[PDB]
């Protein structure tokens, strides 16, 4: 039982290590979808405004 | 960089051609003066391979450990292995081997013991990150009878408290001068494998009186003679396997040395062709 | 091919701040060239403070040649007005070349390597116009307009070498007119080394007196402690047993090396630096798994730009280094590598 | 064109893991040529045993290289060479023979060439 | 021995559940900072474009 | 100037033997980079090891480079000097590490800086 | 390369050798006098072929003297004697 409930903690925490870099990565994956957002923005912006 | 420096580089390949050589030598010498250590000892333990090839044989076997067979959960392996460097692919080709068998027990999970002989088993089964439960190093030249023993002392003591159940010898033979193969055998169950004595079958044996102090300071004579002869026959192969790769060393610095040779013979010509044009065109 | 322009259009760039003007000539590049650099300097903030100067491969031989100088007469103007100047001379060996084509056609007599003789003075005479000047000689340009002001002009000029071969006429000249040199090589480069900067070939003959104090305290002790593990490293290699100053040293010479490399346009301030340095030189490193390493200072620099930014104020500002610094330091390393993960 | 920013970060890091290994076959095929492969490392051995898979799968049939090896030409996307490259790097394909990689056009192909050797 | 052996077995466990949702509650830190760069960044970017 | 005729016999003999231990060391130094140490003599393992010493005892701090080294820098008389060499070709110095010499100053204080390594 | 094709002999002078303590210095077997003996006294031209044929022994056994522990002892006189004639 105590070798076990040891088991269980580090399975938990492997869990919770899982979690901490998924959790960084979806906002790394938005980041950049934003960032392309502001570039395509600007961009078309900028390029009608010169035409003009 | 230039020419004095590459002539300084041919000159370091030209001194290591030299040692290389001469280690080829000083290693061609050991390994005759140590075959004959092999073949004095080949007859004595020729002879206990021929005294439990009848122990093996019989009916009047009383009860001893190290004779009678066991249910197998635990094995020990004694490995012998080099003190020193440059004896090329010895050590390894060995070790996948043992490793081999190792995972073959280790599959079906009986559990496995070293016991290691030699400063480069220490250091590779210690980096694969097995088990070792005893260690000697420094047996050099030629070790004494005496000198080898703890391995043995620990693995003995293992398989008599049945802390083992089969006990190995791995070493490389020494089959040619220039080629030898790596083994591993059974001592302990003394395998009954081994040919029953039915030529002698009419002969069955009488002990004399106190059977099992004759019987069991007989099978450490046995155990200790085997393991001697295999660490005196892996010490030939080393200094042979010596002298063949520092033969190729010595051939290969050669090549070498021809080949930058040419280069600077024409960086030496070119240097001198170049200059001379920056002169001539100077007097302008 | 070995981040030489790379080296100093970063150093252009992380002056957008720091008062210095810039100013790169680009001597016998391809325009193409100069302007994907110009873009580069566009995207990040650096072109507003940077003039470039300008004379591609398909200009004249005078044209080129004389564009250094050119260059030179703009970065005296902030010398001596009490102003810094950064200037990058971009490949002055091709205004060699650009000086031998002139030079041959002119007839005059070639000397070694078919360069003229006075090839030397050629780039002497244009390195030592790059000066700090004293106060006084700034109050007498200007009469007495700017007083209590000490004006400079720092260069950096770009050789390349052909095969490492240092002992070619005009690396041989540059390398003896210069305060030092920094020597970037190919196997460095390839083994991903980058900056591929050689530690050992490299120097700085102004060296301490040019660093912040933190930096300079941290530092000195690295370049000369890397140069010695590379020597060791290699009366190594066939060596089993190894002694544990030694296997201490070999191990501390890897986590360094891996410590300095870093990604190109991301500058570091003085506080990322010194932070980072700081990690190594007290060891808090010593344990960390190698390629960690590269995460676990990615993770110290977020860390403590979130948790403890009025010490990075502090030290960018000031520079300093004292008890209550190293006690602050030593806190945020030892709260960051509790607390945090790489 | 080899940046980050243009190129993504996949191809990058490939093209820079190539590079190192390649690199570090260079720095002991001078050791290897005098004492030869024996001595080295376990871990510089599994290095000159990916950088010679390495070599090999940089290998192609050209379909204008036809008339001088006679094996018919292969054009191979860029995303199979990634994939590919990557897996050897990772060890993937360590229990293959180098004769697999010579001369295929893509990763599926060493491992059709490794059943018949 | 059983009877101590559980009060530890659940203190260790209590250990390990705070320490993981520490994890997981400074990974959605991690996320927010680096989700507000982004905006940060992506507003600055849109600025000078438009400014350029 | 370096004869007895000047130096005395004291001092000539001393660097004599400084540059054949060095010299000696520079042979012994292609052995190792390809045989390794272990390969070695023991005697030319135990010069090999005082010749190490010697090279970095020769190194010395001055006070016109505390700027480059951060470090205060050293006087020694010449007899000092000679009195340290004659300890490091005999025994009394086998025991210290080789980084117990580097940029030291006299003898008597490189076995302060083995104690602090 | 011209003063050596118009002597008679050379005497070779080393800086390994000098800087090694062997301060004559001369480098044998690459050293030659295309005179010899003719130039040279009965009692010197007699015992100088030992000195010469010594020197030529203990060059080749020098590359041993690492490992000269384990040697013949006929290979282990010359060594020895190579050495101190040296
Ligand atoms: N710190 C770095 N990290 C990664 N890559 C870099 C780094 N610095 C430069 N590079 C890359 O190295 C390559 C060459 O850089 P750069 O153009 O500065 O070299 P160079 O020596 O100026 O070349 P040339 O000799 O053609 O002028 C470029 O692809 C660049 O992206
Ligand atoms: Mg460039």
């Amino acid at each position: 039982d105590l070798d076990l409930a040891k088991a269980s903690a580090t399975d938990q925490l492997k869990k919770a290590k899982a979690e901490a870099q998924v959790i960084i990565e979806q906002a790394n994956k938005r980041r950049s979808q934003i960032l392309d957002e502001a570039k395509a923005e600007a961009e078309q912006e900028r390029t009608k405004i010169v035409a003009q | 960089a230039g020419a004095k420096d590459i002539r300084s580089k041919i000159a370091s390949v030209q001194n290591t051609q030299k040692i290389t050589k001469a280690m080829e030598m000083v290693a061609a010498s050991k390994m005759r003066k140590s075959q004959d250590r092999m073949a004095a000892s080949r007859p004595y333990a020729e002879t206990m391979r021929k005294v439990i090839g009848h122990l093996a044989h019989g009916n009047l076997e009383y009860k001893h450990p190290y004779l009678e067979d066991r249910d197998v959960k635990r094995v020990g392996y004694l490995v012998v292995s080099t003190d020193r460097g440059l004896a090329g692919g010895l050590n390894i080709n060995l070790f996948k081997k043992l490793l081999a068998e190792m995972k073959t027990w280790t599959d079906k999970g009986v559990q496995a013991d070293l016991a290691m002989i030699g400063s480069k088993g220490v250091s590779f089964f210690n980096s694969v990150g097995g088990n070792v439960v005893a260690q000697v190093t420094g047996m050099g030249d030629n070790p004494s009878l005496s000198e080898l023993i703890g391995p043995v002392k620990v693995m003995l003591q293992a398989y008599d408290e049945g802390r083992l159940d089969k006990l190995y010898i791995v070493s490389n033979k020494f089959i040619n001068t220039m080629s030898q193969v790596p083994t591993i055998s059974q001592l302990l169950p003394l395998p009954a494998s081994d040919d029953d004595d039915l030529k002698h079958k009419s002969w069955d044996y009488l002990y004399e009186p106190d059977p099992k102090a004759l019987l069991d300071t007989l099978l450490r004579r046995y155990v200790e003679s085997q393991v001697y002869q295999g660490v005196v026959e892996n010490l030939a192969s080393e200094q042979a396997a010596r002298m063949v790769a520092m033969k190729a060393a010595t051939d290969n610095g050669g090549s070498l040395i021809k080949e930058l040779q040419l280069v600077y013979n024409k960086a030496r010509q070119a240097s001198i062709t170049q200059e001379l044009t920056e002169i001539v065109s100077g007097a302008a | 091919q070995t981040g030489k322009t790379a080296l100093a259009i970063d150093a252009i760039i992380n002056q957008r701040d720091s008062g210095i003007k810039a100013i790169y000539v680009a001597i016998g590049q391809k325009a193409s060239t100069i302007s994907n650099v110009v873009r580069k300097l566009e995207e990040h903030g650096a072109l507003a403070n940077t003039i470039v100067v300008v004379a591609t491969a398909s200009e004249s031989a005078a044209l080129q040649y004389l564009a250094p100088y050119a260059g030179a007469a703009m970065g005296e103007y902030f010398r001596d007005r009490g102003e810094d100047a950064l200037i990058i001379y971009d490949d002055l060996s091709k205004q060699a070349v650009a000086y031998r084509q002139i030079s041959l056609l002119l007839r005059r007599p070639p000397g070694r390597e078919a360069f003229p003789g006075d090839v030397f003075y050629l780039h002497s005479r244009l390195l030592e116009r790059a000066a700090r000047v004293n106060a006084e000689y700034v109050e007498a340009f200007t009469k007495g307009e700017v007083k209590g002001k000490t004006g400079s002009l720092t260069a950096l000029p770009i050789i390349e070498t052909q095969a490492g071969d240092v002992s070619a006429f005009v690396p041989t000249n540059v390398i003896s007119i210069t305060d030092g040199q920094i020597f970037l090589e190919t196997n460095l480069f390839n083994a991903g080394i980058r900056p591929a900067v050689n530690p050992g070939i490299s120097v700085s003959r102004v060296g301490g007196a040019a660093q912040t104090k933190i930096m300079k305290k941290l530092s000195g002790g690295i370049r000369t402690a890397l140069a010695q593990y590379r020597e060791l490293a290699a009366f190594s290699q066939f060596a089993s047993d190894l002694d544990d100053a030694t296997r201490k040293q070999l191990d501390h010479g890897q986590k360094v090396t891996e410590l300095l490399k870093q990604k190109q346009y991301a500058p570091m301030s003085v506080a990322q630096q010194s932070l980072v340095l700081f990690a190594a030189e007290r060891g808090y490193l010593a344990d960390v798994e190698l390629s960690k390493i590269g995460s676990f200072e990615a993770a110290l620099l977020a860390y403590v730009d979130r948790d403890h930014a009025p010490l990075m104020q502090e030290i960018n500002q000031t520079g300093g280094y004292n008890d209550e610094i190293e006690g602050k330091l030593k806190g945020i390393l030892d709260s960051f590598k509790a607390t945090q993960s790489w | 064109q080899l940046d980050p920013l243009v190129v993504g970060q996949e191809h990058y890091d490939t093209a820079r893991g190539v590079q190192s290994i390649l690199q570090r076959y260079q720095e002991l095929k001078d050791i290897i040529a005098i004492l030869g492969m024996d001595e080295l490392s376990e871990e510089d051995k599994l290095v000159v045993a990916r950088a010679r898979k390495i070599q090999r799968f940089l290998s192609q049939p050209f379909f204008v290289a036809e008339v001088f090896t006679g094996s018919p030409g292969k054009y191979v996307s860029l995303k199979d060479t990634i994939r590919g490259f990557k897996g050897i790097m990772e060890g993937e394909y360590d229990h293959l023979p180098e004769q697999a990689f010579y001369m295929v056009g893509s990763i599926e192909e060493a491992v059709e060439k490794a059943k018949k050797l």
